[PDB]
């Protein structure tokens, strides 16, 4: 499943 | 000018062979000899350029060059079956940059059969029946087998093939006809055939 | 040895939120898609066998999804102004990352990386501790992400979940995602004038896509004058290929075409035409 | 950047005259994602064409698949038309049946 | 020999224009161009030394030759008649002094038909040996024949588990008339191959004779009804009978 982290460039 | 004056030379395993060469030239010349083995090319043996009138060359090959009889003749003491093939001979003069050619001979060493065994089998293909062939085969190398008298009935020249990894020589000839109405018996009647020629049924 | 890969593509519109569409796979088999252009977009199947899954998966990666698509909505203005650009003009974000597992089934690689309009753009190293900018611009991120740990956290995922979705992924289409599918070979050739004639090697139903297709001169290869077209898929989840040398004609017997890969009990050797 | 797209038009089975078959317009290796794709039957577009969903290579390109069902017959004659940015016009490659 | 001369087998028609590339041995800067037509012998056409005409026969005007940098020759053939079908052999040496011998390539055989409307591959054709022989002599016979095709270059091999085989294998020299006295006849010829028995016993054991036609290229044209004779491999196969 994707990863539940999601990170602002 | 460069003279063959033979067509065929015909010759039997194991025995000498001799292809004669004259040449026309105007002072000291430049001999060669190639061989044109059955779909290749030609292929060089040796040539005289000065020195040692016996050349000896490829494939246990040589030639004597005499002066006095303006003679250049390819000499090999054992013949193989092997050596069937076109022979040609060349001169070069001291301004020919090309090789002078003789008209070609031809070379057929029959081979030695030891044990004869002539037969006419009849082969049948290997998906569809009615298609047979007929294989004379076995027989020795003076038999000859000539084209058939029927406008639809196909003969081979006589082949000689060669079972290396037991030492063993055979001559054969394929025969075959449009007609289905063709016998094994009646294919090769134009051709004389060996009276001990076993034919199964 | 296997692998998980998420795919994402986000592409922001003139006037109308970006596009994000992700794509998953395991090994070479696609098995998830999200769209943001459907009016309910979900999570969707692509492989038979992710559809053992329960609505309760489904709901939850839509969930992720959404959420993903906002953050990249963001990571896109956010360049924008990090590479000093208008807010008018289309641009493209596309991130890959995923897990590549052993025979044991523990962690063999990690990969986490980040490309902007075509370019690389900042990526995670093999220690899964570091990042690599590929620009100025990019080491703003940099600084951002080490200033906020974002490597332990990645490395967490990468480790942890990742490997453990994966083994669940194995283990649900064992059948389809163990079994090596060899290329049914062959060879055409083609008289393409008298002085040359061209020699094609296939190789069609094959998988995985791994594969390698070379040409031999008498044992020699011959690596530069053959045109290898790229891996392509069949359509069924299967990949064709083929290689294709000029050859003089009548020097064509002594060229050999070489098949190598995982479904086939040794490696093929053919010729012919 | 820009790339081109690497077009190859192909068939799924071997091509049989007058046995359904599916095919297949794969585009590789073009940046960006905006592009066109059309099968062509004769020079006429076909309707009902479904394609793959967007994805890309380990190096960054994007690559799509355009297929449809078909039969393929002997008088027939099957193209796929391509546009994009990198081009002068629609590209148009025919369908081989051994390329 | 070091000589190399593509292609081998050329089949064209009256008009058309053919171009014969040699390549001479490593070193050798002197190249010479031959013609063997069955009704004259082997024939001088043209000489090159390292890039320059030298010496020339009795080529004619619509004939022409040339040595590139890389050494490398060729030899085109223009508005080609039916009297141009010949054997072209490209030879080479060092030097062109009178005792230096002329090492020669395999020659271009070069077909020129009146339209190629009359060019037929073959069909081909194994036949299974005779019981007769096997209990006879121990010893087995296939026959291939290849049949109706025209015109007469093949080349024909066995092929016994994949690998070409040579030992016991005899082929007709040459391919005889399939009706004799029409002067546009198709051909067929001939071959033979000799296993021991116990080999032709073995069911496990492929025999496949091969033979390669020499027809078109693509670049030719064909409005014709039947498929395009391109040059081509037919073929056929039997297994060993116990």
């Amino acid at each position: 499943s994707p990863r539940w982290y999601f990170y602002y460039l | 000018s460069v003279a063959q004056p033979e067509d065929q030379v015909n010759v039997a395993e194991g025995n000498p062979l001799t292809v004669k060469c004259t040449y026309s030239v105007s002072g000291n010349p430049y001999l060669f000899w190639y061989v044109q083995y059955p779909n290749r090319g030609l292929q060089f043996l040796l040539k005289y350029i000065t020195g040692d009138n016996l050349v000896k060359g490829s494939y246990g090959f040589e030639a004597e060059f005499n002066k006095s009889q303006t003679s250049f003749h390819l000499k090999k003491p054992s013949a193989l079956v092997s050596d069937s093939a076109l022979y040609f001979c060349a001169v070069r003069d001291y301004n020919n940059a090309r090789l002078m050619f003789g008209d070609g001979t031809q070379l057929v060493v029959k081979p030695n059969i030891q044990n004869p065994d002539p037969a006419v089998y009849q082969l049948r293909d290997s998906k569809s029946s009615d298609k047979s062939v007929c294989l004379f085969t076995d027989f020795d190398s003076q038999t000859n087998v000539s084209q058939s008298k029927d406008s639809d009935v196909y003969i081979t020249d006589k082949c000689v093939l060669d079972m290396r990894s037991m030492d063993f020589k055979s001559n054969s000839a394929v025969a075959w006809s449009n007609k289905s109405d063709f016998a094994c018996a009646n294919a090769f009647n134009n051709s004389i055939i060996p009276e001990d020629t076993f034919f199964p049924s | 040895s296997h692998s998980m890969r998420y795919f994402y593509t986000s592409v922001s519109r003139p006037g109308g939120e970006p596009r994000f569409i992700s794509v998953g796979y395991v090994d070479d088999t696609q098995f998830v898609r999200f769209d943001s252009d459907a009016a309910s977009p979900r999570e969707e199947p692509r492989a038979p066998w992710i559809e053992q899954e329960g609505p309760e998966y489904w709901d939850r990666n839509t969930q992720i999804y959404k959420a993903q698509a906002q953050t990249d909505r963001e990571s896109l203005r956010n360049l924008r102004g990090y590479y000093n650009q208008s807010e008018a003009g289309s641009h493209t974000l596309q991130s890959m990352y995923g897990c590549d597992v052993g025979p044991d089934g523990r962690l063999l690689r990690g990969h986490d990386q980040y490309a902007y309009d075509g370019k690389d753009y900042i990526a995670l190293n093999e220690d899964l501790r570091s990042w690599t900018a590929a620009d100025t611009a990019a080491q703003i991120t940099q600084r951002k992400w080490e200033a906020a740990r974002e490597a332990e956290q990645r490395r967490a995922y990468l480790e942890g979940e990742c490997v453990e979705w994966l083994r669940r992924y194995l283990e649900n289409g064992k059948d389809k995602l163990e079994r090596a599918d060899p290329p049914k070979t062959h060879v055409t050739h083609h008289p393409i004038s008298d002085h040359e004639a061209t020699l094609r090697c296939w190789a069609l139903g094959f998988y995985p896509a791994e594969i390698t297709l070379t040409w031999q001169r008498d044992g020699e290869d011959q690596t530069q004058d053959t045109e290898l077209v790229e891996t392509r898929p069949a359509g069924d989840r299967t990949f064709q290929k083929w290689a294709a040398v000029v050859v003089p004609s009548g020097e064509e017997q002594r060229y050999t075409c070489h098949v190598q890969h995982e479904g086939l009990p040794k490696p093929l050797t053919l010729r012919w035409e | 950047i820009q790339r081109t797209p690497k077009i190859q038009v192909y068939s799924r089975h071997p091509a049989e005259n007058g046995k359904s078959n599916f095919l297949n317009c794969y585009v590789s290796g073009f940046h960006p994602s905006d592009i066109e794709v059309d099968l062509l039957k004769n020079g006429e577009r076909i309707e009902k064409v479904e394609h793959s969903d967007l994805s890309f290579s380990k190096d960054w390109s994007f690559y799509l698949l355009y297929y449809t069902e078909f039969t393929p017959t002997e008088k027939d004659e099957y193209a796929c038309r391509v546009n994009h940015v990198t081009l002068s016009q629609p590209k148009i490659v025919k369908w081989d049946r051994d390329m | 020999s070091g000589v190399t001369q593509t292609p081998k087998h050329l089949i064209t028609a009256t008009g058309q224009r053919v171009t014969l590339r040699c390549s001479p041995r490593s070193g050798d800067l002197s190249v010479y161009w031959y013609q063997q037509s069955l009704d004259q012998g082997l024939q001088f056409l043209i000489q090159y030394y390292n890039g320059e005409e030298r010496a020339k026969g009795n080529i004619l005007e619509r004939f022409s030759a040339q040595q590139f940098p890389d050494l490398h020759s060729e030899l085109n053939l223009s508005s080609l008649e039916l009297g141009d079908s010949a054997l072209y052999f490209c030879a080479s040496s060092v030097s062109g002094g009178a005792y230096n011998e002329q090492f020669f390539g395999p020659g271009t055989r070069l077909t020129v038909l009146e339209d190629l409307k009359n060019v037929f591959p073959p069909e081909v054709a194994v036949f299974e040996p005779s019981e007769a022989e096997i209990s006879h002599t121990q010893k087995a016979t296939l026959v291939c024949l290849a049949t109706g095709f025209y015109p007469d270059h093949v080349e024909l091999s066995w092929w016994v588990n994949g690998k070409e085989v040579h030992s016991g294998v005899c082929t007709d020299p040459q391919p005889l008339k399939e009706q004799p006295a029409l002067n546009d006849s198709r051909y067929a010829l001939s071959s033979r191959l000799r296993v021991s028995a116990t080999f032709w016993q073995n069911p496990r054991n492929h025999f496949r004779c091969q033979v390669q036609f020499y027809g078109l290229s693509e670049n030719d044209e064909w409005t014709q009804d039947r498929a395009k004779p391109v040059t081509q491999i037919v073929s056929a196969e039997a297994w060993g009978r116990a």
